[PDB]
């Protein structure tokens, strides 16, 4: 109910795989991630998930388009992704 | 000494479909459509918009309760000589220019009905986000004279408009000044948004659902001493600094406290026994 | 080293801001927040939740690839967790 | 240039212990709700200004009045480390 | 910065089956059998689409409650020609081309008619699998009027068709907000399902009956201690890692917590004793 | 490079057993049902990271605080003949 | 009642005989089973089967056409073969 | 309810570095804050905040042009920044 | 100087007048009010609450800069604090 301000965390893909294969490649290198073109992103608060939603750019800043609360049903599939 | 910064979001849809709007209803006016060319929302202080104004043209007063203060509207001899004109059919291939020379009674009316189309146009554009009454005070001559603003350098925002029929042309403005919509300044940065349904609460309740899942980080404190850097210099590792009873423990997050507690012994370990939240209200 | 061949979790974000729970509680299921981070700013590359690195996304054969563009630089590491 | 600074007041902080919690946490708490921190009993307590790191030490009542005593400086190195986790 | 892809399969049945109903809406309307060709659905932006639109050319608004949200559609002035002079019985081998002038009462009036058949075959045609009522809104000349998408980079769904009467030939579109679709975007990707009777979900029941008979490997912690891979390297056999008090075993099968249980010592043996199913319900 | 890497936190896991179990027998479970695990007691639990096989240990209670104790590091070819079953 | 992914199966067809006969038979060498062209495909979860079904190709991606669940009449048949 | 006259105080920004930044920087150098052009100002009583208000010029004289009392809400923040 | 690197808040102010209860019960809260220092003057800078030195803002890179013009100076700190 009392209100606080809070960290909040928006993650862009995850992958698997030992850091040297990415150590190896010097800076300038892309990498890509599970990451693509056009799906959602997730919003965690202090590490902690939220919700699902795109984010755009406006006035040269980001802007989230968040469309709904995360349910524990994809919760938990994006947990053991 | 006057300077204002801001960047707005709404408004802009605002303007772009209330001039949907007004191009409508100038085509069912004058059985011809025209075309609308809304400009980019102009913010400066009072004089620079009275200098950049083409005079002679004429100034029309539209009160915006419940804000206090008085809304302002502006439109180009050019525009009231072709609406007239197409008003009669005329093709407007040879066109007039009048300047200082005051509107007739005629020219006055019509400017009367393109004033009362704009107003139900725009009461009805910003009706559709907020409820804001517009009434129409007074028109205007000259600039000087609508002296709406309190100072000269007071910024106002201005949203300027290209209108065209056809070959014919023109331009007119519709100037606000920033005192009328302080109370909304947050609201007008905001971009419109939609639902607001009753799933739309229980859709925040949903986010709340999702927020109860959280992590904080507590601060506790027991003295907040003020020294000197003089003294924190001379001050060496084994010193000692006397502090006071401390009767209660004040716990913050990130600088918000939420309690006060006690300190105690427990299983040999440093807690705190509670006493109770802190409520601002 | 006999333990080189162990995959990791990596994390990439785009910015942040102190957001009271209050803002959220108007804020609707489709509403735009912003952030601190200016556009065009590399994304910074994290992984496990610690700071790694940075780099900037890139649309390169369909897919977004990340160009890694700075190290760990402790010094440097030092200075952000100095916020 | 240094002399100029000495004669300033500054405040000066000190710390007992962090425990992670959530608000599920906080409002199930009620009234006389016990609650630990990771600082060990008798575990020197950290020394900061303005949330900065300075030092490090422990409350002695002397005199049958509060003091708290510190022990270190705490060195850059040390202070990377401490940063570090 | 702006990016979608999908890959879609129902509503490409769906336009066909719409075809092969305006193919013989426009058969018995015009006593001559049409015929349509189905273009290959397109996804673009907005602003490429208007790009790629032929101007002058008809668009017609047309909302489909209860998504929010308007529809449009687009028909060539050849196809209008072809249409209303086949209405008259002209042959067409002597046809004009009109560029700029817009249409005239009549021709407008000929429009309404071929948007209304449309309507209808659309709407029986949707309403055949998901019964989403279209509505008529408004007819629009040029496309940046019709301004439906709130940018022009929004990416829409376009769905092209070649409609021809014998020699006669012709093109229009049909053009959707991809936000229209966005609730039912997992629909529209699924292929169209028959059945559905009682027998259907039963026949689900059935799976069911098959599922009771699974394979399900379960999951068993203890200690989730976060550490430094320097640690690691630097432990040796032999060495001891403290573990806090494990009040409670999870138990999860591919990660999904399922339950809760206490470990024990039974027939020499390392046993749970399970205290409830987790239900996130 | 290596010693970019050393300052890094990570996460650990162990379990306990493995037994074949449909949901025909879960769902007849109920409260207080006791499951056995393939782990013989007394036999030493698998210690992974991330699902990835690391080493080995057992738990030993040690100042009235459980305390879990490798005993090897899995060579590459045990943990192929591990693999191959 | 709960819900939890779960890995699937299918198999083309089953034949009888030693490995020897195959293992002689270099890579590159093409071998027939009991599978026709043209009947359905079964169906296994963990290993356990479900359901009779053909599979096709769309957009270059396999898809099944499963039919109808399998009873135990002919599952035990087939446990047979 | 008796009345006294008080100390107030008005803060024009506040930012966070060492002096020595500003120390090496001589008489005649400029350096800029979290204040820039357009906010409004607090004010404080005996270094207490009351109320947030811009400061405008009348007759070569400051006059503070203030808006409203400081809520604790955003009285929170400001101390936390 | 083994605590150099420590940041410290400053504080800026405009001027002084000694005003009693009374006068604000009567201000609104739209109401103006003036101050002790003539338009022009320095503004005064301090840091921690503790009296520094003086400086003027101006408009520089779009954004306030003050100009420091004077130094601690103990005797005219001594003067000022004797008033």
């Amino acid at each position: 109910i009392m209100d606080i301000p809070v960290k909040l965390t928006v993650e862009l893909g995850r992958t698997r795989m030992t850091i040297k294969e990415l150590l190896r490649l010097t800076q300038g290198s892309v990498v890509a991630l599970d990451g693509l073109a056009g799906e959602p992103l997730d919003i965690l608060i202090n590490g902690y998930l939220i919700a699902q939603g795109e984010v755009v750019v406006v006035a040269d800043k980001y802007g989230v388009r968040i469309t709904d609360i995360i349910t524990p049903s994809e919760r938990m599939r994006r947990l053991s992704r | 000494r006057r300077v204002v910064r801001e960047r707005l979001q709404a408004l802009e849809i605002i303007n772009e479909r209330f001039a949907r709007q007004f191009r409508m209803g100038l085509f069912n006016l004058l059985r011809r459509s025209p075309d609308i060319t809304v400009g980019a929302i102009r913010i400066q202080p009072y004089h620079e918009f009275a200098r950049n104004l083409p005079v002679p043209t004429n100034l029309n007063l539209i009160h915006l309760k419940p804000l206090r203060g008085t809304g302002l509207v502006v439109f180009s001899p050019s525009l009231v000589f072709i609406a007239v004109d197409n008003l009669f059919g005329g093709d407007g291939r040879f066109p007039t220019k009048v300047e200082g020379r005051e509107f007739t009674h005629t020219e006055q009316r019509v400017i009367n009905r393109m004033l009362k189309l704009a107003l139900e146009g725009y009461s009805d554009a910003w009706k559709a986000i907020n409820p804001l009454e517009v009434e129409y005070v007074r028109s205007e001559m000259q600039v000087k004279f609508t002296n709406i603003t309190t100072s000269p350098n007071d910024i106002v925002v201005n949203t300027p408009f290209h209108v065209e029929i056809g070959n014919l042309t023109g331009e007119f403005n519709i100037c606000l000044p920033f005192s009328m919509i302080e109370p909304l300044r947050e609201l007008l940065v905001n971009p419109p948004l939609e639902n607001s349904r009753h799933e739309d609460q229980n859709w925040r309740d949903n986010l709340v659902r999702q927020v109860q899942h959280s992590e904080l980080e507590l601060v506790a404190n027991f003295a907040d001493i003020p020294l000197r850097l003089s003294q924190i210099l001379k001050l060496k590792p084994g010193d000692v600094l006397p502090i006071e009873k401390p009767d209660r423990i004040i716990a913050h997050v990130d600088g918000v406290p939420v309690l006060t507690s006690q300190y105690g012994t427990v299983n040999g370990q440093y807690a705190l026994r509670v006493e109770h939240l802190i409520n601002p209200i």
